[PDB]
RNA sequence: GACCCUGUUGAGCUUGACUCUAGUUUGACAUUGUGAAAAGACAUAGGAGGUGUAGAAUAGGUGGGAGCUUCGGCGCCAGUGAAAUACCACUACUCCUAUUGUUUUUUUACUUAUUCAAUGUGAAGACAUUGUCAGGUGGGGAGUUCCUUUAGUCCCUCGAAAUUUGAGGCUAGAGGAGAAAAGUUACCACAGGGAUAACUGGCUUGUGGCGGCCAAGCGUUCAUAGCGACGUCGCUUUUUGGAUGUCGGCUCUUCCUAUCAUACCGAAGCAGAAUUCGGUAAGCGUUGGAUUGUUCACCCACUAAUAGGGAACGUGGACCGUCGUGAGACAGGUUA
């Protein structure tokens, strides 16, 4: 039942730098006063309010299981990861934004990484392992990752390479079950 | 036949032949007697008398 | 008569005779026939859309499209819709997958449908095993308040947070704690929703078990355990909020040792309780007097759901407003 | 595709009866933990079956659905998956 | 290569002591008022109750009671119902009307609570607000070094239940340096180490597996420590009739027969004709089209017939790396 120390938030905003803009945005002050705070359980990072946090903190550590919307966990060396869990505030302040078709959004949801025919349109100025937000035609948030390249490389480089480093997906949810 | 294509061994093959060919044995070991029957009335069909019902 | 009727109805469906017997008492012998042949026929499935985010005209094109042949159930729902035959796998089509709809049953869609969340809302969940109550929930609310889900146990809790996050609810807290435990914890919901674990003679197409998996020793615990569950739902609703706040009781039992009887108890303990009409349009009336056991004639509003007159899950609903 | 299957063909060690009953899961496999999690079926391993059909009454006079059953053949040898029922 | 191991990395699962408390926190209470508008519930006086079912019927319910009988209406009987009706007695709740009032709550308005400005009187206004406890939490701070699995008592408590169960207490069987990070996996990627140089060669074919019954013999001492063929029974398995990846394509020689035809016979309701099965037989000959990535199956055309094979399966990339580690790339090379 802990707050993050000092490395930990400190990986945890670099990670989410990373991927996102406004961390101002996110973790700035509500008209009631009430502030988005980061929580981790279990070695389990999780995004909730503070008064959430008030209210949930009344529960005993073991018998309490999830809080707020899980943004990641530390690994035993402490890298820190941030999940499909995490996904709707990185496409609420995502950086870059590459978008998808059907036919190559399938393999992507299956697992797949990002193939160049799979892309339907392309975010201009993405540094080359620059942190991207995946999404299908209907701007829905399919994904996360790491591209391979930049914009013009992935332009001039042939059809069937492979354009993003596919992180994670929708593939966790369903995997519980 | 999906069983012998992802046969890995001889007697991978061995024992699947072995075990296809008992299953059509004991079928037909069940149908010996509708063999008997069919038998019967193709004897008699063949010695039966044709006669022509519109002539 | 009674007694070869019983020992036919029991050799040639398989039922325990003592719960043939309960059911013999809850309809007369042409609604009794037409009951457990339509509990041995399957149950339609339905799909319930994701309205934070599709409607349903774009969700029943882009399944005509990919070849689900669909229906609108009824007028009642208009977030529902009802198969008929798939080419494509409901699991793997892309709307599923991005969670435009759920799978699900009218009997799931009734308990929620009778509750009325609104924006910034403060709820509850004692039961959302499937976790389709619990998104419906969200869904009607657009996203504005707080839910609390509870559960038992870590496989279906982990099947409900799948749930969640693929319908993107974003403000439920989900827990693995005791449902009677839940008031004292926290308490003073302005809504709370109680899906009671019962003896399951509602849909034994879904459990064919039930059909002789329930003796009278499970015929006497369920239903003081779901008093008790009762007991810590009017404990934990608030009596005043600026937004009116009321109980609902969901079951998917059709014995009457769980229907009204349980509501009859709770009634009877606290005062604080009325029962207010529950807003559903198709139903049966609640019993006042069933087994020389009289009930308060106010359960005339409570509903009743049988698979044989309407094409849904032998359900049962009741609804509840709190005065101090 | 074709190498799983279905159903098992159980024999009762009592009543001495032999049913075709669908398979709900597989449990242990004593050749490898890795088989066991996959679902292989070898030679001796219990998964779980249903029974209903069987009709067993347990105690209380109570009836039971899912028993452990050994499957006792090589499938992979005799397709036919074969087990005996653990009562 | 499979396979084992090592280190890193992920995927996990679990642990990460105990006692208070900060951070907290849930509910209530009071502060907290005056009116007006209302509504609900408890005071009462009255009117009316009563179907899930069947029963003739819309069965509160209980105790007596077999017709008070005004009439034999109906009691009785009799179905039918957990409950049966006549009667006379009883007490419960409601659906209400009214007021014979008590309370509670919401809203509004005002300042009298509370709190601010001024500061040595003014204002917001019963909203906020503060304090009181009953809880819970707590790895943060301080200080030290019981729970887990099982059965009973069916004993006591709390419940439920028309009388029997549920949850605790109690009893007795087995378990146990601390916030820094750890333990561990027939698992993943990576890098490396270890091991096998590689396969079959009296191998191959036509008759399934599991369990039971039977079973000569043998056996630990005897058919019962037990092994145990052929059969039969139960499951597959029953009441109405497409699979195939690189390949091939042609010709020629030779050989085998596990023989399509020619020759020969044995058997068959084999009248004849046309046939089927069996065997002796390798001298003889053994053609196409469709379809296909392509073959066979099936399909159809000739033809006595379009049979199967063997011939050492007969002759004509992997590191040195560089740029990335949640995934890869390289017109880079060394080159065999």
């Amino acid at each position: 039942m802990r707050p993050l120390t000092d490395q930990e938030m400190k990986i945890v905003l670099d990670k989410l730098a990373n991927y996102m803009t406004d961390l101002k945005s996110l973790i700035a002050p509500l008209e009631d006063g009430d502030r988005y705070v980061f929580r981790m359980q279990k070695d389990r990072v999780y995004y909730v309010k503070l008064s959430i946090a008030n209210i949930a903190t009344c529960v005993a550590r073991d018998k309490l299981l999830s809080l707020g919307t899980c943004l990641g966990k530390m690994t035993k060396s402490g890298k820190f990861r941030l999940h499909i869990t995490a996904l709707p505030i990185l496409a609420q302040n995502a950086r870059y934004k590459i978008w998808v078709k059907d036919n190559g959004a399938q393999p992507f949801l299956y697992g797949s990484n990002i193939v160049k025919a799979h892309v339907g349109r392309w975010t201009e100025d993405c540094p080359e392992h620059s942190g991207c937000v995946v999404y299908n035609m209907a701007d829905i948030p399919l994904g996360f990752g790491v591209t391979a390249r930049s914009t013009a490389e992935a332009r001039r480089l042939d059809p069937t390479g492979i354009v993003c480093f596919r992180q994670a997906d929708c593939g966790e949810y369903l995997r519980d079950e | 036949v999906r069983l012998l294509k992802y046969a890995q061994s001889l007697y991978q093959c061995k024992q699947l032949k072995r075990a296809a060919l008992g299953r059509m044995a004991t079928l037909i070991k069940r149908l010996k007697d509708p063999l008997i029957y069919l038998d019967q009335v193709r004897q008699h069909l063949a010695r039966l008398p044709d006669i022509n019902p519109t002539t | 008569y009674t007694n070869q009727l019983l020992k036919d109805i029991c050799a040639y469906y398989g039922y325990n005779e003592y719960l043939a017997e309960k059911l013999l008492n809850l309809f007369p012998p042409r609604e009794a026939f037409a009951f457990f042949e339509a509990n041995e026929t399957p149950r339609p499935v339905v799909i319930r859309t994701n309205t934070l985010r599709t409607h349903r005209r774009d969700l029943a094109q882009a399944l005509i499209n990919r070849g689900v042949t669909l229906e609108p159930v009824g007028k009642w729902s208009k977030v529902g819709l009802q198969v008929f035959d798939s080419k494509v796998p409901l699991g793997a089509t892309p709307e599923y997958l991005a969670g435009h709809y759920i799978l699900q049953a009218a009997s799931s869609f009734l308990p929620v449908m009778a509750l009325c969340p609104q924006e910034n809302e403060r709820c509850l969940d004692m039961a959302a095993a499937p976790g389709g109550k619990t998104t419906h929930m969200a869904a009607l609310m657009k996203n504005t308040g707080v839910i609390f889900a509870n559960d038992p146990s870590k496989s279906r809790a982990k099947g409900l947070i799948g749930n969640i996050h693929r319908l993107g609810v974003r403000n439920t807290i989900v827990c693995n704690y005791d449902a009677r435990e839940f008031p004292r914890v926290i308490g003073g919901f302005d809504r709370v929703l109680l899906d009671a674990p019962c003896s399951g003679t509602g849909v034994i197409c879904k459990d064919p078990s039930v059909k002789t998996n329930r003796d009278a020793k499970d015929f006497m615990q369920l239903p003081h355990t779901q008093k008790q569950l009762l007991l810590a739902a009017i404990d934990s609703c608030n009596h005043a909020s600026k937004t009116g706040g009321y109980i609902v009781y969901s079951t998917c039992s059709v014995c009457v040792e769980e229907n009204e009887e349980v509501v009859n108890y709770a009634l009877s303990r606290r005062p604080n309780v009325k029962l207010v009409e529950t807003g559903l349009p198709f139903g049966k009336e609640g019993f006042t007097s069933y087994m020389g056991k009289t009930f308060h004639p106010s359960l005339k509003l409570t509903r009743r759901f049988y698979p044989h007159l309407y094409n849904v899950d032998g359900f049962f609903v009741a609804k509840f407003k709190k005065i101090g | 595709m074709g190498l799983r299957y279905k159903k098992a063909n159980v024999t009762h060690p009592t009543l001495n009866v032999t049913v075709q009953l669908p398979i709900l899961s597989v449990k242990k496999n004593p050749s490898n933990p890795l088989y066991t999690q996959l679902g292989v079926l070898t030679k001796g391993t219990i998964i779980e079956v249903n029974v209903s059909d069987l009709g067993i009454v347990t105690a209380s006079g109570k009836i039971a659905w899912g028993r452990y059953a050994q499957i006792t053949n090589n499938p992979e040898n005799d397709g036919c998956v074969n087990a005996v029922l653990l009562v």
